[PDB]
């Protein structure tokens, strides 16, 4: 008959099954399953992954691409590439909203349910990307 | 030597905003001619009777003889004479009235500030020719040394300042409001006064549109030391201006508008001539001023403050 | 003359005879030159009109990235390009 | 997302009057003296 | 090995690059890696 595939993971987790309260930095860089009830959800919001703009002096279209530790699993050497105002010639880029991508970005406050946590002390929570 | 703060002052004399369109000369941005004006603000001056307003509002029946046909601003002007009296109050609708003046009105409500100013000049000038013409026994060094100033009212329909664009900005403009309080009164500086630290070597420098260009250098040929001068802030003259907070209360009320406050700058004389809780009627140009961000930084925001910069109070 | 070269004639025009002895090989002097941010890929361009220093580099790279002084990007996006980070 | 905000000019008025040790002046006089000179009768500088 | 400290880093990354000082090559490929290079 483009988009890389992705994977999701069900089933027993064994010690990997927490809690927020649990959770520890003995955990830390590892697959965890954890149950809690969401406390703060974030505003949707866009994430530029690629740029695309024009120059009309050329007549071309360029583009970047831009990327953060939080979309990688291994982490790879920070480079920050700036928003490119202009080509290498030096001629005045248009950006291309719409032809540019943006991926939608979420983070929730996952806190510990009330049914399991003590029912004195402070609760603990996490934050989650999607 | 204080001048007007109450509109920013242009110079007649200077050629710098002058150009020719084709002779006819024109102030950049306007249309305003600094002679033609001058011209007919002073045959309206000589040549303005009540009855033309009478006329302009038809209003015919109402006509007397011993007020409508007596030449009314020179009745005012040798009254204003007379008692002191360094301001002239003209409504803007006489200028409707007479029939080379439709034109003037029209410039004074777009451009009031070149066209304000004209109007002091021609009042300083017809100030002179009145006792010149008739041969009076007064002085003429008084009457030159005297600043005369006109404020313009009943410029208009007072229209709701939130029915107002930014194409309105630097125009007359009239609102009927309430006065809730009022700021104490303000310095602005409008002479600085530095003087030289090795040797005492004072200079004063006026202020040129809210900008005041310290000495780098000492002025004097002996001495030329870098970052000598320094700014005495109780030696350099001030200017009042004070900030009062008016709620507006216009004729028409589009659907849903809740009631808003501006703030309204006066200076000079008319600094705490409004109360609080009195229903007043302000005619100002309409100004518009970016605020800065943060005090430590010049960084300024894009959007805009508005604000009404009083000319006369009814 | 070559000889009565004084000091009062620095930084003035002159007009000497004289013999040649050497001619040097021709070096390669930069007029335009187009420069890039090592990790920040900001590109700059650097045009010179003045050749006539000898043992001194009157115009050079700059000692540190140019974008952060120019705030050309509404985005914007502490970040430090480090010491020469521009190449040619 | 937006681009560079550009800074440009226009001539409206006048200026102040001019100085002989500005540098805009001392380029026009140099541009009148390469098209206005004549050796003889031509234009030497231009025509070079 | 002392996590005992509070308001202060008593161990924190490299001011400079340590490649230089340790020669542990026979080649040695002026290069300056810039102030704190190392990243976690
Ligand atoms: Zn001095
Ligand atoms: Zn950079």
């Amino acid at each position: 008959p483009r988009h890389p595939w992705k994977l999701s993971f069900k089933g027993s987790f064994g010690a990997h099954a927490l809690s927020p309260r649990t959770l520890t930095a003995q955990h830390l860089n590892k697959l965890v399953s954890v149950e809690g009830i969401v406390t703060k959800t974030s505003l949707v919001r866009p994430k530029l992954i690629r740029s695309v703009h024009y120059a009309a002096k050329t007549g071309r279209f360029h583009y970047r691409d831009y990327t953060d530790a939080t979309t990688t699993l291994t982490t790879r050497i920070p480079t920050p590439a700036i928003y490119p105002t202009e080509d290498t010639e030096g001629n005045k880029l248009t950006t291309e909203y719409g032809y540019s991508t943006f991926i939608d970005h979420q983070r929730i406050t996952v806190q510990e349910m009330p049914e399991m946590a003590p029912a004195g002390q402070l609760p603990r929570s996490i934050d989650v990307i999607l | 030597h204080m001048r007007r703060n109450d509109i920013h002052t242009s110079d007649l004399s200077s050629p710098r905003r002058i150009v020719d369109f084709d002779p006819l000369r024109i102030i950049w941005g306007t249309n305003v001619s600094i002679q033609e004006c001058t011209t007919n603000f002073r045959n309206f001056l000589m040549s303005f009777k009540y009855k033309f307003r009478k006329i302009l509002d038809e209003r015919e029946e109402f006509i007397n003889n011993t007020t409508d046909e007596e030449l009314y601003y020179i009745k005012q002007l040798n009254e204003m004479r007379e008692l002191g009296t360094s301001n002239l109050n003209l409504d803007a609708r006489n200028l409707l009235a007479y029939k080379q003046t439709e034109d003037l009105y029209h410039q004074l409500l777009n451009y009031p500030q070149e066209v304000i100013s004209i109007m002091d000049q021609t009042i300083k000038d017809c100030m002179v020719s009145l006792i010149v013409d008739n041969n009076l026994d007064y002085d003429l060094d008084e009457i030159e040394t005297k600043f005369y100033k006109v404020r313009p009212y009943n410029v208009g329909s007072c229209k709701g300042m939130r029915e107002l664009n930014p194409n309105d900005i630097d125009k007359l403009i009239n609102l009927k409001g309430l006065v809730l309080r009022s700021t104490p009164v303000i310095p602005d500086m409008k002479v600085a006064f530095f003087k030289c630290n090795v040797c005492d070597h004072t200079m004063a420098v006026e202020i040129d549109r809210g900008v005041i260009q310290e000495p780098a250098r000492c002025e004097r040929i002996d001495c030329n030391e870098p970052n000598s001068m320094s700014l005495i802030h109780n030696r350099c003259s001030f200017a009042d201006k004070q900030v009062i907070k008016l709620q507006e209360t216009p004729d028409f009320v589009p659907d849903g508008q809740t009631p808003h406050s501006i703030s309204l700058c006066v200076y000079d004389e008319l600094v705490d001539s409004c109360r609080a809780g009195d229903r007043i009627e302000v005619t100002g140009t309409f100004r518009s001023i970016p605020i800065r961000a943060n005090s430590r930084q010049r960084v300024l925001k894009s959007l805009y403050k508005t604000y009404v910069d009083v000319v006369h109070v009814k | 003359p070559l000889r009565d070269l004084d000091s009062e004639h620095v930084s003035k025009i002159v007009r000497l005879s004289g013999i040649i002895i050497s001619t040097s090989v021709l070096s390669s002097r930069a007029t335009y030159l187009s420069i890039m941010c090592r990790n920040c890929r900001h590109t700059t361009s650097i045009t010179i009109n003045n050749f006539n220093s000898i043992t001194g580099n009157t115009v050079s790279l700059p000692r540190s990235c140019l974008s952060t002084i120019e705030s050309e990007s509404s985005m914007a996006n502490k970040k430090n390009c480090g010491p020469d980070p521009y190449i040619i | 997302s937006f681009d560079r905000p550009e800074i440009y000019s226009a001539p409206v008025l006048q200026g102040e009057s001019p100085n002989d040790d500005d540098n805009t002046e001392i380029i026009k006089s140099f541009k009148n003296f390469i098209l206005e000179f004549r050796l003889d009768s031509q234009f030497i500088y231009r025509d070079q």
